[PDB]
DNA sequence: CTCTGCCCCGACACAGCCTCATACGCCTCACTCTTTACACACACGG
DNA sequence: CCGTGTGTGTAAAGAGTGAGGCGTATGAGGCTGTGTCGGGGCAGAGG
């Protein structure tokens, strides 16, 4: 009849298709981010860059300065957890060592003589004269027969006596690959690793001995007590193999006191139906971990 | 190898071996092959005793390169060693290779 | 996890070729819009002939 | 670890002189003076070292020193090497 | 703000605590939902008719619905299912392969550890936490005591209470550098021990999303953030606008932080501890109620013993190095072999060493 | 003038190229060395860059790699001997597509024919859809050929692609990654495997 | 370990069914015998995570995008579950906040749609509180989905479209000044929008069943 | 259209008139390069117009960096001051520009295969080579370096006006291209 | 058959853009045998 | 009938390599240019 009807019939139709747009297009928006987030995802990434260097640079990888606070702790000897960090000694380390301390040890004995031959030769190069040269050759002759004795030096000669400068921080630089600072080494080489040091499995008479010696000189002088042992032991390994072998050293009775102690200490540091006994063992006088498991179980628990 | 005869301890054994040379006690020539044994020493320790970890930030104020050996002059400077820290107004670095 | 990157991106074609179509749609209801407007005004126009 | 450093150096140096000063007709006492006088003497910044890369950027210097002595505020100090970045 | 995923499954979006507890606060005020109570023919009546309220039908529709709804060991098992059939198999293993079949030790420890105050009452009746305070699980990365710590990272976490003042945590994160006493001994070991490092060295910081929450609680506090924010002024250092905060004027709720982010926490001078919030829940009422210990630990790694290198029988007393009659430098002594090997009858230093007290971090952390 | 087609020969017998390819490259050597515009070149690369532009001609590019890998010379002086023979010659080569290096990639693989197709399937319609934008025809061919083994029952991993290919193993990951999300669309519409296709490393 | 299988062949079983009613779940419960997944000797701790990682399952399948079946399938399995717990602190399902809103609304269509078994089931499991209100599903450190196709359209949909293109044709025929044709400015109205949105609704559903279809 | 090219390099080279003594230079000037087992110039940087000085024995010195020629004289002029303060006769002559080198963006991607196609005697396409087509342009003697990001860059020109003719010229191929 | 001086070349920058392709390395993950540690247990012998 | 002397389970180090992702650095390309040092054909005696 009228168009106007058409109008408005037409409006509402654009209506009603224009809020499926809406639908439409905010469904392909959330589509559009899940993408988005899918593609971050591939381009996602950590904490092990944040344990000591919690900030560290974009560009070489360092912390921030000491604090003041830090300057103090170090200063009143406080170690890092780093310094107090031990590592065992691997055979292959102990071959290595070895091999080591005798190549520093033949290059510093042939650096002298080297020397020495080349300066004579430098001096046979302008010497301007014929019997003053062949002095020189003679005296380089024997620089030669010198050289030629120290490299056919032997091990046992070659080693030293345990006590000898050597240069351990080589050891620490071209041989090891720095995770043995060079006082460790040089610890390590002089006090256990040296040939001069027994390694060899003790004596049922050298123990005897070790004890009479111990009971005798007394349990506090331990270098003497090595001295005196006779064979070539260290006092670490002798005061190791008393220990090992002492009767002393567990108190091996309880007594009420003790038991009372043990129970106070298990009822603070008790969590449930675990008890630590090594770390109750640390407050227990001349104790071990075994012995507070059997009393604990066996003497100080009803049933 | 005429790098390294420039520092304190460098220095020193030019003041020690001036002194005793002025004494009339050595000669020149044991004091010249001292130095370069000196010199080839240092080389091998220099480069074989240490391991500790620096790093430095500047503006390069200005930089030179002759005869193979480099010379910069930094301005503002900061020196990262070991767990501490250097800060210097100027600072000058000769390298030879 | 790419069966569903799959089956979002095949979602994606199917709303994209339904927001064409629909597009389409639009552009030719706005169109026969036009349309009406121009034939409601030129009709309009043959009544107008006599007023005060 | 720099006196520790020089004092090896010292060492060392003197150890391998002393067959020099043998051999020429000096004896081993100008040697162990020469010793006490080097660290009696012992006790501008300036370093001078060894360049393994020194890398160019457009303005940006990236030095890869290897191993180097300081002279910083009148104290010396040592490295290993230096990477260290600067803008001309 | 609603906390969403930044990375796809590793972290989300910075966010306010106290916002997230308010929204889930408001999303469950007063739906009978945050109790904090004790599980409790006339109840089933009145059940009857909440449930017709809340689901609009009849009594008899709400009676039907409880009953037929309702709940709907033994340790053989037949007709198994897939996973039924899988740990059947492993238990048929573990018994044909294993002898004793006890508990071990850290499978206990943990257990322990974690359901060590799980409905524990308080004993006050004045330290209610409110209906819903925001428990967050964090975590506190252990530092790195034996080399092996960077394979694996062993971590405590801890169950921290919302609205709680900071230094609450910090007064509680139990590490072995705050018992550390300086000074060396080597001279003679009976001296005075000195105060424990926690005396000395009270300055701490926690770092949340760039902001140095500093513990300056204390006269003998100084900023230790101060360094770092200088060390990041001088030049252009990839981490910029750093703030700073007090540390007592701020509660968990305050922060705004990531879940899932890497966080500092630094004591002791240049102790670093990494602080990672796994997730933020409301207290629940099968949980440790209690607000005097509630910031305690759910879970610790157990670190190793250090033993005496003379004897293995005892823990370690003092540490040595260059010593002279060690075989390493850092030497484990206890206190009979220490003073056994390191001095005379009358009493002297014998030989050359530097003697300290040591402090196991396996026994008091 | 001789010892040069003996040295064409013989880097053809490395590669079992047909003769005729030969004879093409013998004569691009004599067009060349009459023209004389590029007589500071050596021998050598002179005739490597005639064996490239006469393998381009017959409809079987190779790439620059697989001539510096039976030459005696690296591929920027073959590349360089190559323009200076376009230039000298004015003569035209038709641009690689990525449909040529299929035959012979897939070939030196153990790959059935049906992966061959399915791999040029995918590298074609991907270039065709602007989802490699200006890169190299043979890092798409060795991502196409890469989707192809993993989805097909032969897989094979990045580094015997790069190997065959001759293209860094980064550079497939690259090539790889951009045409990722578009991998199944790329497939043929009916194509087998032991392997969904919806699922890929 | 591996138990998603199982739940999944739940699911499956009852997704068969095409019922809401919890009694079909129960009748397949103790069918299979599902509540005997918990039984069996396991300590405490291996117990409570086992428990852990069931109850995120069914929750996580209980969340969409998977069909209103299958979430009710998931919210009787996590009903059943929880209420057949071992472990003496029974182990709490994990809601986030992005999350509740949208449970909160299928709870509604639930109870609007009269299907009253889910919606009381839900509601026992708020009452005896066995949800962590926690800010993310999971601990964070370091199948029969639904297609947006039926959001979009529908049978109903089409059904009103076809509507108003048919009083659309009858108003265009009754508009025109004259009966027997209409206006030669107003004739470009398509018949094929139907058609073409049907091509595409069956192009889909036929890459679906070739899809689904292995080769 | 309106985008026209930014100048990114101009290379210039003047004749000192007098034979330097490199080892001299590279002594005494600030920030010189010289390493004769390396180059047979000494490189000399400034920061004012941030420009780099290749002096050769011979009195030539190329200068290069400049991005205007303005800039390029008054860097060439400021090298030859510092030459002459080292006790050397230089002077001034036979200043010239030698290329002068501008990037752009025609802000579409650009279809290279069809360009080559379609313009192979000018334009060559290697893409294993180089992933950017290179068209020798005829009127002026300038190279085109085209990329499919749209980046272009033109290069071997000696006056800016080559520059701005040759872009003007490659723009209308590169709109009937557009990707 | 075997050198052998000789003039006409290629190759070094380094100036600033620009995209893809190639290579180095560096911190962190995996796992794997091998011990390592700590609680608990089972005899064991007269 | 309460002592001890060896066994056992199972997570926690300890190296011991070995792999892998990503960030950075480098190359390749025409450009036009200037010193200079190797060097690749070139016929050429010389035997
Ligand atoms: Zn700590
Ligand atoms: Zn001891």
């Amino acid at each position: 009849e009228d168009p106007e009807t058409c109008l408005q019939l037409n409006m509402v139709y654009q209506e009603v298709i224009q809020e499926k747009l809406a639908e439409a297009n905010l469904l392909l928006a959330q589509n559009r981010e899940q993408q988005e987030e899918l593609m971050r995802d591939l381009a996602g990434s950590y904490m092990g860059h944040f344990m000591k260097p919690y900030f560290k640079d974009k560009v070489t990888g360092v912390g921030p300065p000491a604090n003041e606070d830090t300057r103090e702790k170090a200063a009143q000897g406080i170690k890092a957890f780093e310094e107090l960090l031990v590592t065992k000694w691997k055979n292959w380390e102990k071959a290595l060592l070895r091999k080591s301390v005798v190549s520093d040890r033949l290059q510093r004995l042939l650096q002298p003589k080297l020397l020495k031959l080349e300066y004579l030769h430098q001096k046979q190069s302008k010497v301007s004269s014929e019997l003053e040269r062949q002095a020189l050759e003679k005296q380089g002759r024997e620089a030669e027969k010198e050289i030629q004795d120290i490299n056919q030096l032997p091990e046992e000669a070659l080693l030293g006596n345990r006590l000898d400068s050597h240069d351990w921080e080589k050891i620490s630089n071209i041989n090891f690959e720095g995770s043995r600072s060079a006082e460790e080494i040089r610890k390590f080489w002089q006090n256990s690793e040296h040939p001069s040091i027994n390694k060899q499995e003790w004596s049922r008479e050298e123990e005897e001995r070790l004890q009479a010696i111990a009971a005798a000189h007394g349990h506090l002088e331990w270098q003497k007590i090595a001295e005196e042992l006779g064979t070539s032991r260290s006092a670490f390994q002798c005061l190791q193999k008393f220990q090992q072998h002492n009767k002393a050293l567990k108190r091996k009775e309880w007594t009420e006191e003790e038991d009372r102690m043990l129970t106070q200490l298990v009822q603070e540091m008790r969590v449930g139906s675990h008890i630590p006994y090594r770390r109750i063992v640390y407050y227990m006088e001349g104790r071990d971990s075994m012995q507070l498991i059997y009393r604990w179980t066996k003497s100080l628990d009803p049933g | 190898y005429q790098l390294y005869r420039n520092t304190t301890l460098g220095n020193s054994l030019q003041e020690s071996l001036d002194e005793l040379i002025q004494s009339q006690q050595i000669t020149p020539q044991l004091a010249l092959q001292v130095l370069l044994q000196f010199d080839k020493a240092i080389n091998a320790a220099l480069a074989q005793r240490v391991r500790n970890r620096v790093n430095f930030r500047g503006s390069l104020n200005t930089y030179r390169f002759c005869d193979n050996v480099w010379t910069f002059v930094l301005n503002d400077v900061e020196f990262r060693e070991v767990t501490e820290l250097i800060k210097v107004d100027k600072v000058k670095i000769v390298a030879c290779d | 996890m790419l069966s569903r990157l799959q089956e979002l991106r095949k979602e994606e074609e199917t709303l994209l070729r339904l927001k064409a179509a629909l597009h389409d749609q639009l552009n030719r209801l706005k169109v026969e819009e036009l349309a009406l407007q121009s034939m409601i005004s030129s009709r309009r126009g043959d009544e107008m002939l006599s007023s005060h | 670890t720099v006196p520790k450093l020089y004092r090896s150096v010292i060492e060392d140096v003197i150890n391998d002189v002393r067959d020099i000063f043998l051999d020429d007709g000096v004896d081993e006492q100008v040697l162990m003076e020469l010793k006490t006088l080097w660290e009696n003497k012992l006790m501008e910044n300036v370093v001078v070292c060894q360049y393994d890369k020194i890398h160019r950027s457009k303005n940006k210097w990236k030095f890869h020193l290897k191993d180097g002595i300081m002279n910083l505020n009148g104290r010396d100090y040592i490295f290993s090497k230096a990477i260290g970045d600067a803008e001309w | 703000n609603f906390p969403e995923y930044e990375l796809p499954e590793l972290n989300t979006r910075a966010f306010h605590v106290g916002a997230f507890g308010e929204l889930w606060r408001g999303r469950l005020r007063g739906a009978g939902d945050l109790s904090l109570r004790e599980p409790p023919a006339a109840d089933s009546d009145r059940e009857d008719a909440a449930v017709a309220r809340d689901l609009d039908c009849s009594l008899e529709a709400a009676a039907e619905l409880r009953a037929v709804c309702g709940l709907d060991e033994v340790i053989p098992e037949n007709t198994d299912l897939v996973t039924l059939g899988v740990r059947k198999r492993f238990l048929e293993h573990r018994e044909e392969t294993i002898t004793i079949d006890r508990a071990c030790r850290q499978e206990t420890f943990v257990y322990e550890m974690e359901s060590h105050a799980i409905g524990k009452k308080p004993e006050n009746s004045a330290d209610m936490i409110e209906e819903g305070e925001l428990i967050l699980s964090v975590n506190i990365l252990y530092p790195v005591i034996f080399h092996k710590h960077k394979e694996h990272k062993p971590y405590q976490t801890m169950l921290v209470l919302g609205s709680q003042k900071l230094t609450q945590l910090r007064d509680s994160i139990r590490c072995v550098s705050d018992l550390q006493i300086g000074g060396e001994f080597s001279n003679t070991p009976d001296q005075a021990p000195e105060h424990i490092s926690k005396d000395l060295y009270k300055s701490a910081f926690f770092y949340f999303e760039g902001t140095f929450y500093n513990d300056k609680r204390y006269p003998e506090c100084r900023d230790l953030s101060r360094t770092i924010i200088e060390w990041s002024e001088s030049h252009d250092r990839g981490y910029g606008k750093f703030q700073t905060a007090r540390m007592e004027d701020f509660t968990f709720n305050d922060l705004c932080i990531k879940l899932g982010f890497p966080y500092l926490y630094c004591h002791q001078g240049d102790c670093e501890h990494v602080i990672v919030i796994t997730d933020i829940r409301l207290v629940h009422h099968d949980d440790c109620l209690d607000r005097t210990l509630y910031p305690l630990l759910i879970k610790k790694h157990w670190l190793w013993t250090r033993k005496c290198f003379v004897c293995k029988m005892y823990t370690a007393r003092w540490v040595t190095n260059n010593d002279s009659f060690a075989p390493e430098d850092p030497c484990f002594f206890c206190d009979v072999c220490f003073r056994m090997l390191h001095y005379d009858s009358e009493g002297n230093k014998l030989g050359e060493f530097l003697a300290y007290p040591y402090v196991d971090p396996g026994t008091f952390n | 003038m001789m010892n040069a087609f003996k040295e064409i020969t013989t880097m053809a017998d490395r590669i079992n190229l047909p003769r005729n390819i030969v004879d093409r490259t013998n004569n691009l050597f004599k067009q060349v060395y009459e023209q004389k515009s590029l007589k500071g070149r050596a021998n050598d690369a002179i005739a490597s860059a005639c064996l490239y532009i006469a393998c381009r001609q017959e409809g079987v590019p190779r790439t620059f790699k697989e001539i510096c890998a039976v030459s005696r010379i690296s591929k920027k002086e073959i590349g360089r001997c190559f323009k200076l023979i376009l230039k000298a010659l004015e003569t035209s080569v038709d641009l690689i597509t990525t449909g040529d290096f299929m035959s012979r990639f897939c070939s030196n693989l153990c790959l059935p024919k049906q992966v061959q197709m399915a791999a040029t399937h995918i590298a074609r319609k991907a270039v065709e859809l602007d989802l490699v934008p200006g890169r190299s025809p043979i890092s798409v061919a060795a991502a196409a050929i890469y989707m192809a083994s993993q989805a097909s029952a032969e897989k094979r991993t990045q580094k015997e692609i790069g190997d065959i290919a001759g293209v860094a193993d980064v550079t497939i990951r690259q090539s790889y990654r951009l045409i990722y999300p578009r991998a199944p669309d790329l497939f043929p519409t009916d194509f087998k495997f032991d392997t969904p296709v919806d699922k890929l490393p | 370990p591996g138990l998603q299988t199982d739940c999944e062949a739940l699911l499956s079983r009852f997704q068969e069914t095409d019922s809401v009613r919890f009694e079909d779940f129960t009748e397949l419960w103790r069918n299979m015998k599902f509540g005997t997944i918990f039984c069996g000797r396991m300590r405490n701790l291996e117990k409570n995570m086992f428990t852990k990682e069931a109850l995120a399952l069914a929750w996580r399948y209980f969340l969409p995008p998977y069909t209103f079946q299958i979430r009710v399938g998931a919210l009787y399995l996590l009903y059943g579950l929880y209420n057949t717990q071992l472990c003496q602190p029974k182990q709490k399902i994990r809601v986030a906040l992005k999350d509740w809103d949208e449970v909160l609304k299928f709870q509604q269509d639930l109870v609007n749609a009269q299907h009253f078994d889910a919606a009381y089931i839900f509601r026992k499991l708020r009452l005896d509180r066995a949800f962590h209100f926690t800010a993310m599903p999971k601990l964070l450190s370091y199948k029969d989905p639904s297609d947006r196709v039926m959001k979009l359209i529908t049978s109903d949909v089409l059904e009103e479209m076809l509507n108003v293109h048919d009083h659309y044709q009858n108003m265009k025929h009754v508009i025109s000044v004259d009966k027997s044709k209409p206006d030669k400015a107003l004739s470009l109205i398509k018949d094929d929008f139907f058609d073409n949105i049907k091509n595409i609704v069956l192009e889909h559903q036929q890459w679906h069943k070739d899809r689904k279809n292995p080769s | 259209s309106g985008i026209v090219p930014q100048l990114q390099n101009i290379v210039s080279t003047v004749n000192l008139g007098c034979k330097l003594d490199l080892k001299t230079i590279a002594l005494r000037a600030r920030n010189a390069e010289y390493n004769p087992k390396r180059f047979a110039a000494v490189i000399m940087r400034i920061r004012e117009p941030r420009t780099t000085a290749l002096i050769f024995s011979s009195g030539k010195m190329v200068c290069t960096g400049a991005k205007s020629e303005e800039q390029s004289r008054l860097a060439a002029r400021k090298y030859a001051r510092v030459v002459q303060k080292l006790g050397f006769p230089a002077k001034f002559l036979d200043f010239k520009i030698q290329n002068m080198v501008g990037s752009c963006d025609v802000k579409f991607p650009i279809r290279l295969e069809g360009l080559v196609l379609t313009h192979q005697q000018f334009s060559s396409y290697e893409p294993e080579l180089f992933p950017g087509l290179i068209y020798r342009m005829i009127k002026p003697r300038i190279v085109l370096l085209i990329f499919v990001s749209g980046k272009v860059v033109l290069t071997g020109a000696k006056v800016r006006a080559e520059i701005y003719e040759a872009f003007e010229n490659i723009y209308p191929i590169l709109k009937g291209f557009r990707k």
